DNA sequence: AGATTTTATGTTTAGATCTTTTATGCTTGCTTTT
DNA sequence: AAAAGCAAGCATAAAAGATCTAAACATAAAATCT
């Protein structure tokens, strides 16, 4: 069968595309355009500066880096005058581990295959007699400290304050370029580490809080390329893969779907686009978080469920992925307890009710559960040593907390607001009218 | 400076003006952007006037009781309001700004 | 074997050299004039002489002068606010005592310098101030035991030596014995050494220097002042040369507007390069005072309204009913139960369904995540509490006008 | 006879995921139960059925601890019937040595906790899921010394510990018995003078 | 994609939507996987079982290299790392290091290898609560592990709570949430009776009761037990294996009547509700020192009667704190003998201590120095067996 | 010219320290039942 | 009227929270034995 196999090149390709397009990049034209100056006038002019990427996580700024990257390396000037060193503040925890990676990164003398030599003094010594040796004539670096908000956090912030120090200085022509996600990442600067800051700052807010540019940008995720984009894709891709994401990027020249069959997706992905479910369903989820990277998750499991059976994407589809994201997820806890556990947190609604939120206790559960239990007419059986385990089956699933003494008289807060308690109680299932009675008293 | 000048004073007012004395960033920074908004000038953001806290800390005039965030470190005067006076030199301003109650 | 290299690098033997590009680079001549203001107007530019800093540098060319006629020894402390020329104003005076020890018009001195934040540890100066005197490295004890060794010891002919010690706060520590050490040092009569200790606090030696330190710091000090509205001016007009490029109104407004915050020579003169970076992508050849505007906007920056108008709908309400139960109950630290049930009362009114609070924890999670709110972590829902960190009336401006 | 009982039951264990696992409601006094935990070891050594670590509760004040004095008591004690430091004694390290010896053979990893009562809640909980995590892979059984009753067994085990325990009583001889059965056998004998 | 739902599906009844969605999501190596997912659920759910045979059929049927771990195992972030590498690269031997989490993702980068091949990595992380607890830089990089490493690979996490515990003031990476609902009691019923022809074949191996069994133990049989069994126990746990571990000794006493010749309800209701109170109980009287009886009696009075009370009863909310010579005054009240106060009456008092009977509220440090406070850890029930055995009635000082 | 303790050194983790902040407890000062 | 009972008040102290430091542990330079 012919058909049942396009639809496969047609899943593995948007997935490919949504999950590994490290470099593409839509908005940000001015942003990217000062970032591309900045790079390129510290690889030719020998300018030290110094950028900061900041924004809400997951808006594109890894991606912007990555694109403004992958469109300077291959000119054959940048990649020559220019090493680039990465350092990320989740893996670097110390001064010393980012300083090792700095020495193997720039291949100093004494890196030597990975290993560097030497103690964190004889480290920082040499790599500032390294970069104080340099000037003009030598090669530029540039420095790339995703989660710049960690390094900030170190032992006297002393590595940012050499990183900015060259930059200060007649040395080498570094270019230190931080990314993080706080915006007031610069007041957690030390006076003369922000000193030596060039304040220039570089915004990322994404460009759809408009929900016509979420439903456009929801569109071209979707949408088949033209096969000459393809081959400009893949030209590009292949220029940045002759000199890192490089070994595991999108390569769209392995797909190479036909027109009709392209024609007839964008004609699906356009007709379903313009209904009103998949327009309410988008609306909603804008309306709860406006961030690509959310979109993506969204888009990443509606591609999934496309099985041969049924090629196409329907707004039935999206409306049910769109359903699977909206639910509370502690009310479908509360529906999988059993009638005691059920009937122990009703006990504690209503001793919280009662009491107005008021720390509770096993002892006084368990009493206002018995009240009910010598006259439930089910639930006469049930020993003292089962009501615990469930207690202490409540306690492990994080529905109630310890106030932070016996395990049975310490006490406790109920993690739960009332409604979702009393939506339990309606989507339960098989519930004694015993306990929907004790519930409403 | 003219922003270190208005953190001075705006300090200086909620010092005399209340009687408890635990000042946060925070609260000192709400008090000066309504204090240079009815002086019809630019105010810093919060960003940039804890750096401007700290620089007058170099000067001994205040002394900063750190904290686990930015906006809750303590701002403690460590000068004489006598002193901090003459020592602003710009009797014209002080007097507008400690004047200012319904700023606060 | 890497042992080699390594013995190679702790006797000094080989330099720490880096690469060299590929290409040349380019000549001055095809620089346009603009180019030639926007690397003139660099900071690590410093000029051969300083404008704005004569009376400091004759207090320090005065002082290192007569200590080093006198062959006798001593200390002063320069203490200023970031950027105010204090390190280029001492190595400047440096610079022109080795031109005159040159010359023989005065006799001839060593020139020792660190600094306490190149240093990962007090101790290390000890490594590093002997690395300037043999060149060989070695380990800080016996580092000290040399250095001990040459300055307690009268050794004829001993020669002068000045030892510049920036970031004099860094060495402190609780022992407080590397600056012990490097201020006593001095006071032995074999030792000519006189130090130089650069420092931002203006109290530090009383502040959190010992009684015996500061009683050794002396009372021999140097305080550099911020640069006012016309200093600043100067400076920037001096690094522009005879050029025009700048117009002096829009000089005259960096100089203004960077004054009033700080004092920083260093903020004019980054600014002054961005101005020139925005006036080059006009295509025009000089800095109007707009392109000054527009920089001093973007560099003195305040993007918390538009991260406030960028938010999505339903953290807009989040952010709007965590200052209504600050409103609400007075004091400014609230917990997450009472934020959801303002969330649901304004939800209520806006006509929008909200989230369920488990999704309302993803909210709180990325407003705190971007600072917008401080947070606790997520662990322990409904009873979490949340601080505003934006300002009550930047929310109100944010999401009416 | 409870000696025959228990290495009987890991003897069991060995000729077949929950961790097999026997309470021994043991008396009060504490200090003379070591000969019989002794005597349980020597019998399942010579049996050649099974490898005896012995967690004391002094061994054991975190997690760490306990692993560590657990792989190297696992590991010393096979080196001790036919040195590595206690910092690399990681269960990784037990599972490659398993591997490399018994794999091509099944003995038991019997782990005797004498002083049960005497735990850290915690880090008992913790070691309990530890060694029901590696069951198949590794074989591990949990005899335990409880000096006072299984009512005890149940409250220190929560609905989530409990829930991987297939636990087997065995009873000691009450200590008035045993003082009884002295004093007629041995100070009134006729023998002695 | 196929071929491992349907091998995974007999082994798994009631659970077609969640291994659909395991193998839409992780099925195939040669497509991308999502960066995370996270599925979870109550305890007995059946998610360590599923992770670890999807592991198993994902790593014989196709190119992945699979990595189980246990979070709790993980004390530090080294002994994880060395797991995980020494799953993730096979055959490194004794010669494998790893002393960070940078050196981790050095490593597993050097594991990319072409597109042609095709190959996957998968992580399974249980006890993924523990995760938030360690050295918080573990979590944010485990989400972002694909991303990190530039290689196809997917950190599943397993854990019996939601995802909005796991947000940190950081932030977290997206991730793709799934939730095990635990069974109803209809596919309860099917679950337990899926495994009809091993019990059926255990008691075809244990000679008139065999035909006599072999002709009357057949589905409906079995089915109309569990329909017995679940009518009665579901109301107290839907924890499948506490279920079946039950429900195959209620069977062993169920059985009888047909081996011997409805009327069959009466003759297990009588044990099945003696079984029910045994439950969570995984089974298949304290004696006492004299004076460690008394000691214990009177720490229980000690606890439960106040301080003011002591003044009215021995002149002659939680368990109340008492001091050492609290006890030894209302023991030498209750005792109406006494004994000397010797070494082995305080040796008693610290190993009652030892054995929680009693317990160290505060103090601790400072035990003879009168500042400790003890607090009495028994309830009343033993308190009245002692003072039976003993003669000291204990009802008349409360 | 190569293997072995030997020693000197650097890192890391557990413990001492500084500081805030919060609390039970030690004492006080009335307070009130028998 | 006598002695048990509720607010008040400073105080050792207890958590804690950052912070600095001393000793245990991993590791490299090197005399030593072959
Ligand atoms: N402007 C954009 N253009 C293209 N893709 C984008 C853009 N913004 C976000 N994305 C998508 O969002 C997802 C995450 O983006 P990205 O990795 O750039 O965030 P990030 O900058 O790493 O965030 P953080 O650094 O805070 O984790 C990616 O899959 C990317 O495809
Ligand atoms: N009076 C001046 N004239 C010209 N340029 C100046 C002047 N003052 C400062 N600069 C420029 O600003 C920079 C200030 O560097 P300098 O080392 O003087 O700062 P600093 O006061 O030592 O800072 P910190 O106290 O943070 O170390 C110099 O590189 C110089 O180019
Ligand atoms: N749908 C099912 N069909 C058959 N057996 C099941 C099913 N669900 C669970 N089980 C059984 O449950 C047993 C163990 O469950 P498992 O340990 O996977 O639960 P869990 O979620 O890991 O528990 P915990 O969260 O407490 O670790 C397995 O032996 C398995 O046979
Ligand atoms: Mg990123
Ligand atoms: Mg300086
Ligand atoms: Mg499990």
């Amino acid at each position: 069968p012919e058909a049942d196999r396009e639809l496969v090149s047609i899943r593995r390709f948007l997935k490919e595309r949504l999950q590994r397009d490290y470099t593409t990049l839509r908005g940000y034209a001015k942003e990217r355009s000062n970032v591309r100056l900045l790079l390129q006038r510290t690889a030719e002019m020998g300018e030290s500066n110094s950028l900061l990427l900041l924004g809400p996580r997951g808006s594109g700024k890894t991606t912007l880096i990555n694109s403004v990257l992958a469109d300077l390396l291959p000119n054959k000037s940048f990649g020559e005058n220019t090493l680039i060193v990465h350092l990320d503040g989740n893996l670097h925890t110390d001064d010393r581990v980012a300083l090792k990676s700095i020495t193997v990164q720039m291949q100093l003398e004494n890196a030597a295959d990975g290993k560097v030599f030497g103690s964190f003094a004889e480290n920082l010594a040499f790599l500032l007699q390294c970069l104080k040796a340099g000037g003009k004539h030598s090669k530029s670096v540039i420095f790339i400290l995703e989660e710049f908000d960690l390094f900030c956090a170190h032992h006297n912030q002393t590595l940012l304050y050499n990183l900015f120090d060259v930059s200060q200085s007649a040395q080498a022509p570094i270019c230190v370029l931080g990314v993080t996600c706080r915006l007031d990442v610069i007041e957690l600067l030390e006076k003369r580490v922000k000193s030596r800051f060039s304040h220039r700052q570089v915004f990322l807010f994404p460009s759809l809080r408009r929900f016509e540019d979420y439903v456009d940008l929801c569109r071209d995720l979707l949408s088949l390329p033209t096969g000459n984009s393809l081959l400009l894709a893949a030209e590009k891709i292949y220029n940045l893969q002759n000199i890192y994401f490089s070994r595991n990027h999108f390569d769209p020249g392995e797909y190479g779907f036909s027109p009709r069959l392209r024609d007839a997706w964008n004609k699906q992905i356009c007709k379903v686009l313009a209904t009103q479910q998949a327009r309410s369903t988008l609306q909603a989820l804008h309306d709860f978080d406006i961030s690509e990277a959310y979109l993506k998750n969204f888009l990443f499991r509606l591609v999934a469920h496309l099985r041969p059976q049924s090629p196409h994407i329907t707004a039935e589809k999206m409306a049910a992925v769109g359903s699977q994201f909206e639910g509370d997820d502690k009310i479908e806890l509360l529906c999988g307890l059993s009638v005691l556990e059920l009937c122990l947190i009703i006990a504690i609604k209503h001793h919280s009710q009662i009491y107005d939120r008021d720390s509770f206790n096993f002892e006084i559960i368990y009493a206002r559960f018995s009240k009910f239990a010598k006259v439930s007419t089910t639930m006469q059986a049930v020993e003292r040593s089962i009501v615990l385990k469930a207690f202490e089956h409540l306690r492990i699933a994080e529905l109630i907390m310890p106030l932070t003494v016996q395990k049975e008289f310490e006490m406790h807060k109920l993690a739960l607001t009332y409604s979702q308690i009393h939506h339990c109680m309606q989507r339960y299932q098989a519930l004694p009218t015993e306990v929907a009675q004790w519930a409403q008293s | 400076p003219l922003q270190q000048k208005l953190m001075l004073c705006t300090l200086v007012l909620m010092l005399r003006n209340e009687r408890n004395k635990d000042i946060s960033m925070g609260r000192l920074h709400e008090v000066y952007r309504r204090v240079c908004a009815k002086r019809n000038i630019l105010a810093l953001d919060q960003a940039e006037f804890t750096g401007t806290v700290d620089l007058v800390e170099t000067r001994g005039i205040l002394r900063i009781m750190r904290k686990k965030e930015p906006r809750l470190h303590k701002v403690l005067l460590q000068w004489d309001e006598e002193e901090v006076h003459a020592a602003l030199s710009d009797k014209q301003l002080i007097a507008s700004i400690l004047s200012d109650t319904a700023c606060l | 074997t890497p042992s080699q290299k390594m013995k190679k690098i702790r006797a000094g033997e080989l330099s720490p050299s880096m690469q060299q590009r590929t290409d040349l680079p380019a000549k001055d001549s095809s620089k346009s004039e603009l180019q030639l203001a926007r690397e003139q107007l660099h900071v690590s530019v410093v000029p051969k002489s300083l404008p704005c800093r004569e009376r400091e540098f004759e207090n320090i060319y005065a002082f290192l002068e007569g200590k080093i006629q006198d062959q006798c020894g001593g200390c002063m402390y320069v203490s200023g606010v970031p950027g105010t020329g204090k390190t280029a104003t001492v190595t400047g005076v440096i610079r022109t005592l080795q031109r005159m020890a040159k010359q023989n018009e005065l006799p001839a001195f060593e020139y020792l310098e660190i600094n306490g934040m190149r240093l990962t540890e007090p101790r290390q100066a000890y490594v590093q101030i002997y690395k300037q005197l043999t060149g060989k490295t070695v380990s800080w004890e016996q580092a000290h035991a040399l250095l001990e060794k040459r300055f307690t010891t009268p050794a004829p002919r001993r020669v002068t030596t000045v030892l510049l010690v920036d970031e004099l706060d860094i060495l402190c520590n609780r022992r407080q014995d590397v600056v012990y050490n490097l201020l006593d040092w001095p006071t032995k009569s074999a030792a000519k050494l006189v130090v130089v200790t650069i420092a931002n606090t203006m109290d530090l030696p009383e502040r959190l220097l010992m009684g015996k330190v500061t009683s050794r710091l002396g009372l021999t000090r140097l305080t550099f002042q911020p640069y006012s509205h016309k200093q600043l001016q100067e400076i920037v007009t001096a690094r522009l040369g005879g050029s025009e490029t700048f117009k002096g109104e829009a000089v005259q407004l960096v100089a203004r507007k960077v004054a009033a915050v700080s004092g920083d020579a260093r903020r004019a003169l980054d600014i002054c390069r961005r101005a020139t970076e925005i006036a080059d992508t006009a295509a025009v050849k000089c800095v109007t005072m707009l392109h000054v505007q527009q920089a001093l906007a973007e560099m003195i920056a305040s993007a918390k309204v538009q991260a406030i108008r960028n938010c999505s709908r339903m953290e807009q309400i989040f952010l709007q009913a965590i200052a209504a139960e600050v409103t609400r109950t007075g004091v400014e630290e609230t917990t997450f139960m009472g934020v959801y049930q303002q969330v649901e009362t304004i939800a209520a009114f806006m006509g929008v369904t909200f989230p369920p609070p488990g999704r309302a924890l993803r909210l709180c999670s990325k407003l705190g995540a971007e600072r917008l709110i401080i947070s606790e972590h997520s662990r322990n829902d409904l009873f979490q509490k949340i601080l505003l960190n934006v300002s009550a009336d930047d929310i109100h401006y944010a999401l009416r006008v | 006879r409870t000696l025959e009982q228990l290495v009987d039951f890991v003897v069991g264990q060995a000729e077949r995921e929950v961790l097999p696992t026997a309470a021994l409601l043991t008396g009060i006094n504490q200090p003379d139960h070591l000969s019989q935990f002794t005597a349980l070891t020597q019998r399942l050594h010579a049996q050649r059925a099974a490898m005896v670590c012995v967690l004391q509760s002094r061994d054991c004040a975190t997690l760490k601890a306990a692993v560590e004095t657990l792989v190297f008591g696992l590991v010393e004690d096979n080196a001790e019937v036919e040195r590595l430091r206690r910092s690399q004694c990681t269960m990784k390290q037990l599972k490659s040595w398993y591997t490399n010896n018994f794999d091509s053979e099944r003995r038991q990893l019997v782990v005797i906790l004498p002083d049960f009562e005497c735990f850290n809640a915690s880090v008992l909980q913790d070691l309990i899921l530890i060694l029901s995590a590696h069951c198949g892979s590794l074989p591990f059984v949990l005899v335990l010394g409880v000096a006072t009753a299984m009512t005890a067994v149940h409250g220190t085990l929560p609905y989530h510990v409990s829930s991987k325990i297939r636990l087997r009583v065995f009873q000691t001889q009450a200590a008035p018995t045993g003082l009884n059965e002295v004093l007629d056998k041995v100070l009134l004998s006729p023998k002695y003078a | 994609m196929e071929a491992i739902c349907s091998s995974l599906e007999p082994l798994f009844p009631c659970r077609e939507a969640a291994i659909e969605t395991l193998g839409e999501l992780i099925g195939d190596s040669s497509e991308t996987y999502p960066s995370a997912i996270y599925l979870f659920g109550h305890s007995g759910t059946g998610k360590t079982a599923l992770t670890r045979a999807f592991l198993k059929e994902c790593g014989k049927r196709q190119n992945v290299r699979t990595a189980h771990l246990n979070a709790i195992e993980c004390y530090t972030t080294k002994i994880m790392l060395e797991i995980l590498l020494d799953s993730l690269a096979p055959d490194q031997g004794d010669a494998l290091k790893v002393d960070n989490m940078l050196d981790f993702v050095e490593q597993l980068r050097r594991q990319a290898a072409t597109r042609v091949e095709d190959q996957g990595f998968l992580i399974a992380v249980d006890n993924a609560e523990r995760l938030r607890d360690m050295d918080a830089n573990v979590l944010p990089v485990l989400l972002r592990l694909q991303e990190l490493t530039n290689l196809n690979l997917c950190v599943i996490l397993l854990s019996q709570l939601p995802f909005e515990k796991f947000y940190n003031k950081t932030g977290l990476s997206e991730i793709v949430c799934l939730h095990l609902a635990q069974y109803n009691k209809a596919e309860t019923q099917r679950i337990l009776g899926s495994d009809f022809q091993q019990v059926r074949n255990q008691l075809l191996e244990q000679k008139k009761r065999l035909e006599i069994c072999q002709e009357a133990v057949t589905e409906d049989f079995y089915n109309n037990y569990l329909n017995l069994f679940l009518s009665v126990f579901y109301k107290a746990c839907r924890d499948v294996p506490e279920l079946q571990l039950t429900a195959r000794k209620c069977l062993s006493t169920y059985l009888e009547p047909v081996l011997d010749g409805s009327r069959l309800w009466r003759h297990i209701a009588g044990p099945l509700r003696s079984a029910l109170t045994q439950i969570y109980m995984r089974i298949e009287s304290l004696e006492l020192p004299y004076y460690a009886k008394f000691l214990l009696i009177a720490a229980f009075l000690a606890s439960h009667n106040a301080a003011k009370q002591d003044k009215r009863l021995f002149v002659k909310l939680g368990p109340k704190s008492f001091s050492i010579d609290r006890l030894l005054a209302i023991f030498y009240a209750i005792l109406e003998e006494k004994v000397g106060l010797t070494c082995n009456l305080l040796s008693q008092i610290s190993t009652l201590v030892h054995l929680n009977l009693l317990s160290f509220v505060s103090g601790e440090q400072n035990i003879m120095e009168g500042s400790a406070r003890l607090q009495c850890t028994i309830g009343l029930e033993f308190v009245l067996q002692i003072g039976k055995v003993v003669g000291f009635n204990v009802r008349q000082y409360l």
